[PDB]
Parts: structure tokens; sequence; C-alpha cells
């Protein structure tokens, strides 16, 4: 959100990965 | 850490109210209670293990200790829910980074020196869906990993390490700390695996900055820090004292700028000392 790294966007990438791994 | 200095900076008095935002093992809270037991102290930590120690402490000190379990970003809601108005606290303490429980428990996955699942979540098992460090290095792409290692770890070899991680995980998922440490070392010659300050000091493993980067990302520590500071400022009374202990340049820079009000005559800056940590203390005007 505020330090140059988009945690929201990257978290959603990770959560798609974790769903694929299920 | 700096226990005499922190307590002396907070200067606790009979009847005062304190917020320890980073209870950890309770070291600072117990040192405050030892200098003055006639206080109220709200003790917060995002880590179940630390919060449980606060709960256990509250049985010895039922009138004084209120244990809370939550992140800095959750502190405002927890306080309001506890009936604490803004402008309440005489002092707020933030001792940043990791507790000894997190670093010394192999299973929590914070150390490259002790093998365990690559977890690194300060929240423990509180949020089963919260991504682990393994989820991070297994899911993100090379330029994302390199941005994290450079921005949060200040790692100059971010790109060479990120490439090593993507290559390695293509063969086999990265799930444990020593596994990751040796993948990171693989992106260097066998001689560079240890760094040291001088000839006599301890060897430091080359993957140390990468582990710090992952920890800060997994736990959103710098964004959390900014929220905790604003929450500290809102809930301090005028004349109350903020004491923060920083252990790397990124968090210290955020504290410095927040105190200068130039994140974009609110504080009296009363201490800057290093002790390795950098202590900054200030009085809310
Ligand atoms: C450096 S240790 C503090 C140790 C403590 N002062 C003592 O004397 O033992 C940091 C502690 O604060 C917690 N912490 C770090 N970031 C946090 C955050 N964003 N929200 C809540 N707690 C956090 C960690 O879980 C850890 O237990």
């Amino acid at each position: 959100s505020l330090c140059g790294i988009d945690h929201e966007a990257l978290n959603k990438q990770i959560m798609e990965y974790k769903r694929r791994k299920d | 850490v700096m226990v005499d200095e922190v307590v002396h900076c907070l200067s606790p008095q009979k009847g005062q109210i304190f917020l320890d935002m980073t209870f950890g093992s309770g070291g600072h809270t117990k040192a405050i209670l030892q200098k003055e037991s006639d206080i109220v102290l709200y003790a917060l930590d995002r880590d179940p293990t630390a919060y449980a120690l606060a709960e256990h402490l509250s049985e010895l000190y039922p009138k004084q200790i209120r244990a809370m379990l939550g992140q800095f970003s959750q502190a405002e809601a927890l306080l309001m829910k506890a009936g604490v108005q803004p402008g309440t606290f005489d002092g707020v303490l933030m001792d940043l980074g990791c507790s000894s429980m997190q670093l010394d428990t192999p299973e929590r996955g914070f150390s490259l020196r002790k093998d365990g699942p690559l977890d690194m979540r300060m929240d423990g098992g509180r949020y089963p869906d919260m991504p682990t460090a393994a989820d991070v290095v297994n899911a993100l792409d090379q330029q994302a990993l390199a941005s994290i290692l450079r921005t949060y770890g200040e790692e100059k070899h971010a790109k060479k390490i990120a490439s090593a991680i993507v290559q390695a995980r293509s063969i086999y998922p990265i799930t444990r700390t020593q596994q990751l440490a040796s993948i990171v070392a693989g992106a260097f010659p066998p001689s560079a695996i240890y760094t040291r300050k001088d000839l006599l000091q301890r060897s430091t493993h080359i993957a140390t900055k990468t582990f710090q980067a992952l920890r800060i990302f997994v736990n959103n520590e710098l964004n959390e820090l900014y929220t905790g500071l604003k929450t500290a400022q809102k809930f301090l009374r005028p004349g109350g004292r903020l004491v923060a202990l920083s252990f790397h340049s990124l968090e210290d820079r955020i504290v410095k700028r927040f105190l200068l009000g130039i994140s974009m005559l609110m504080w009296e800056l009363i201490h800057k000392k290093v002790l390795s940590a950098k202590l900054r203390a200030a009085i809310k005007l």
C-alpha cells in the first residue's frame, strides 16, 4: 500500500497460487 | 533490549496508562511494572505465543494488564472495543521486528540457521489463509521477488537471487528454511557464502538479507509500522511519550519521517540513541 510494494496485488497473485495448490 | 533506556524514556508514574504495542516476551512490560506497579498497561501483540504470555502475566497483575491479540493495523479497533478513548495513554512503546520466541523456535520458520517450514508468519496459525514465506517464493514472479529483496531487504544482488529462486522452485517447491538458504547461496561462489564485519566476528550467512526481506513482506511490517505510529499518536494524551526501537534503516526512516510530520510542531523529539537498535522517543504536543 505505501512503501513501493503493492501488497494487495501481490497477495492476490499468491492467493490464486494457493487456490491452484488447494 | 535497552531496557533501562526504554523505561527511563517512558518515565512511568503512579496512576499512568501505557500501551506496549510489541509485548513479545514481556521484557519491557515487566520492566515498566517493576519500576512502577501502580499503572494500567495494555499489552498488544499479533503473535498468539506473545499474547498468551501477556494473558498469563495478567493473572499475576489482574488490575494492571489488559492483553490484546492483534496487528498494529487492528489496534485502533481493539482499543475502541476495549473502551479506550483517543488521548488516553501516558506512553506508547514500539519495539520493532521479531521476538526471541519467533527466532528461536525452528518450526516458526524465521531462521536460516534452524531448519523448519518456511512459514515466517508472526501471526502463527491465527490466519490459516495468510501466505507464508514459502507461498511467496513459490508463487511470485522473478521481478516481483527482486523488487521485494531490493526494496525490503536492501539486497544489492536481488535479481541474481530472484532468478536463483525461480530456477530452484521449477525443479521442486521451496518449503523449508535451510533449503531456501542454500538456494540463495547457490547464486554466489562457494567462498562468498559468509560475510563478516571484521576478521574476528561471527560469520553471517549470505541469505540473511533475503530472509529479512521475506519476513517484512510476509508480515507487511513497514505498512503496519506506519499504521501503528498513527494509532500511537491518536491514542496518546498530549504530553504523553512515544518510544520506538528500530533495528534496520527502513523502519528507522519511517519513524524519523513520521515524527517530523513529513510523511506525504506535533512532537518534541527528546531522544535519539543507538544501543543493534536505534531508539527514538518523542513527546506529543
Ligand atoms: C522485538 S519483539 C518485542 C520484544 C519485547 N519488547 C520483549 O521485551 O520481549 C517484537 C514483537 O512485536 C510483535 N510485532 C511485530 N510487528 C507487529 C505488528 N505489526 N503488529 C503487532 N505486533 C507486532 C512481534 O510479534 C514480536 O512479538
